[PDB]
């Protein structure tokens, strides 16, 4: 008898849920290829271990 | 259990780690070139000399003091583990959320 | 209750739209009215210029950028030792095609003869690690001899 | 749970009776909710086809065939059902090949419609692999360039809407407005 | 009423989290993929990397 009070709540929660994945994607997926360091650590004395 | 569910994130933790490892490898092996376009390799001391020129210090300063700079960087990167482990409130921003 | 729910949701959405409009104003100020040095702020690549374009309830930016295309392998040297003195390039990088050495700018291949106006002398060549070992030219001397 | 002799129920969150004691045989048996979850339909556009896949979110799906005439239950039993961290997917085929995601599912699993053509499920690929030929005396400098133009779209303004309170609540009525004041 | 209160507070918190994620994405683009001249944007001192 209250109409569509329930649908809006679920819609808002789903919007938040989608926004979270958008946030993670926009922060971390900034590179289009996957790069790997060479097996040799000749960095002129700089230790990145 | 009263109608409450938690949904898994689309990207797993291993995928985030792979993304960060790719970013780190690109930064180490190519400087800032992999962000503008194709990645171009450059020796790390020469990249550091470019950064020194960027902050307004001539590049022979780094070549004359390369060992000292490397040692200072290694010590500084070593200290941060203890710095963040010793203080419980270092990672408070995530704990609050 | 229905009216209150509608008003609250409208307030939240208006806050989001205001954040977007502030970002758009910043982009108009920095990408269109000038040339921006911030990375990835005005498009992918090295920013050159931008052009605005009006759209219904929004704006569109066309970002003109510079992208390097074709690269080649070379060998480098941090410095050059000529007469016991170490030479560093004023602006550029020492590069070799296998037999000779040149100075080029970093973002585009343009080899030049290593002279005293391309490089500066700083200190002695006993401290630099990996220094390479060549001849530099002073254009004044050949003119004086002639 | 070690019940004390004078105790009858068990409550951990203070609104749910997680345990109870049988009246006749004095034995203690815990109570758990049967099962529930959301039902999502993975579908390409009614352009491409009419085949669909169904995901039962966050459930062990040995239980799916007997959950809840529209009794598809296991919609396509031939389509190998398999558990993911989001649930189990029914109507899609598992594939080893990895591609860029287009229809996200969850926990790194993505679904797509491709060639004959059917809905497939796979782990998303983060991008093409690459390795920079790093050495301590090698440089790469470009010998050419390209000029590129890219578009960026930003919303600026909303629609200016005004709503009258009395007209919406108590339209053309005096008793309603007197009660509303 | 309880559900509506929960949803409203969740929306406000999600907006704040989105602002934080936008800042993080900007920092990843500027401090990590380049070298920034903005003062105190990438730590105290002259930014190197
Ligand atoms: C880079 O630094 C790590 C330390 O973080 C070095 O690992 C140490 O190695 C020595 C001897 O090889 C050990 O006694 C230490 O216990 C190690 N420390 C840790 C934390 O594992 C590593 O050897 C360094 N690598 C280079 C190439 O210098
Ligand atoms: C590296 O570049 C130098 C400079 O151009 C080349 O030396 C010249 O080569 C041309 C042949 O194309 C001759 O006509 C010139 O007389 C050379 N100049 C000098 C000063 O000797 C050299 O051949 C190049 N090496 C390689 C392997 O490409
Ligand atoms: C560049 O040329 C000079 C030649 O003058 C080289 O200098 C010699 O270095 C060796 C090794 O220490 C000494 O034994 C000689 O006495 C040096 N020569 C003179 C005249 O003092 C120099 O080694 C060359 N550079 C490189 C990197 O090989
Ligand atoms: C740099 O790249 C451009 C392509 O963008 C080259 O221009 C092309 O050159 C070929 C033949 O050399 C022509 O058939 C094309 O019509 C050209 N394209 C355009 C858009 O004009 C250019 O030659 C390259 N420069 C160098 C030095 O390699
Ligand atoms: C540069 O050298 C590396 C050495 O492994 C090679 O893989 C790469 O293809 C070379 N690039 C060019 C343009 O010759
Ligand atoms: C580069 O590495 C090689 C070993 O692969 C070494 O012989 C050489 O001295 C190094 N050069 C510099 C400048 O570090
Ligand atoms: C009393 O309980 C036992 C089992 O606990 C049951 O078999 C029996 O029928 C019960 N008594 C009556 C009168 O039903
Ligand atoms: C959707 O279907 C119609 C029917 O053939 C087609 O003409 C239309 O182009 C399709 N939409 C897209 C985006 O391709
Ligand atoms: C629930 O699923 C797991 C696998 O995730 C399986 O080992 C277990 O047997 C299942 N439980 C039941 C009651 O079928
Ligand atoms: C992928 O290949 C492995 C063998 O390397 C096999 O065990 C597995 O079943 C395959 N999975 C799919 C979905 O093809």
């Amino acid at each position: 008898q209250y109409g569509s009070f329930c649908t809006q709540l679920n819609r808002a929660l789903t919007g938040i849920a989608v926004e979270q994945d958008k946030n993670t994607q926009e922060v971390f997926a900034q590179v289009k290829q996957i790069y790997k360091t060479p097996p040799i650590k000749d960095f002129g004395g700089f230790n990145f271990s | 259990f009263n109608g409450l569910t938690v949904l898994p994130p689309l990207l797993t933790d291993e995928m985030i780690a792979q993304y960060t490892s790719a970013l780190l490898a690109g930064t180490i092996t190519s400087g800032w070139t992999f962000g503008a376009g194709p990645a171009l390799q450059i020796p790390f001391p020469m990249q550091m000399a470019y950064r020194f020129n960027g902050i307004g210090v001539t590049q022979n300063v780094l070549y004359e003091n390369q060992k000292l700079i490397a040692n200072q960087f290694n010590s500084a990167i070593g200290k941060i583990q203890d710095s963040l482990s010793s203080t419980p409130s270092a990672l408070g921003k995530l704990q609050d959320v | 209750q229905s009216l209150q729910t509608y008003v609250t949701q409208q307030l939240i959405r208006a806050a989001e739209i205001r954040a977007s409009a502030n970002l758009a104003a910043t982009k108009m100020s920095e990408c269109v009215l000038g040339q921006s040095k911030r990375v990835d702020f005005c498009g992918k690549g090295y920013h050159l210029m931008s052009f605005p374009q009006s759209a219904p309830h929004g704006v569109v930016f066309l970002h003109v950028t510079y992208v390097p295309a074709q690269e080649k392998n070379f060998t480098t040297a941090p410095a050059i030792c000529h007469d016991g003195k170490a030479h560093f390039p004023r602006e550029g990088v020492f590069v070799s095609n296998g037999t000779h050495w040149f100075v080029t700018q970093r973002n585009f291949y343009e080899p030049q003869i290593i002279t005293t106006d391309n490089t500066f002398v700083s200190g002695n060549c006993d401290v630099v690690i990996g220094i390479v070992n060549n001849t530099v030219y002073d254009p004044l001397q050949p003119e004086l001899d002639s | 749970k070690k019940f004390l002799p004078f105790q009858q129920f068990g409550r951990d969150i203070a609104d749910t009776t997680d345990a109870v004691r049988d009246p006749q045989t004095l034995e203690i048996l815990d109570i758990t909710p049967c099962s529930f979850g959301g039902v999502s339909v993975i579908t390409p556009g009614t352009n491409t086809s009419n085949q669909v896949a169904v995901l039962y979110q966050g459930v062990n799906c040995t239980e799916v065939p007997v959950a809840i005439t529209p009794t598809w239950r296991v919609y396509s039993t031939g389509s190998n059902v398999f558990q993911t961290r989001a649930g189990c997917l029914i109507g899609a085929e598992h594939v080893n090949n990895s591609y860029e995601c287009d229809i996200p599912i969850g926990a790194g699993i993505c679904a797509s419609y491709q060639t004959s053509q059917s809905i497939i499920a796979y782990t998303m690929s983060l991008g093409a692999e690459n390795s920079v030929a790093y050495s301590n005396n090698s440089i790469a400098i470009p010998t050419n360039f390209t000029i590129s133009v890219t578009t960026e779209i930003l919303p600026v303004s909303m629609t200016k809407t005004s709503v009258d309170c009395t007209m919406y609540i108590c339209g053309d009525s005096t008793e309603c407005s007197n009660l509303l004041l």
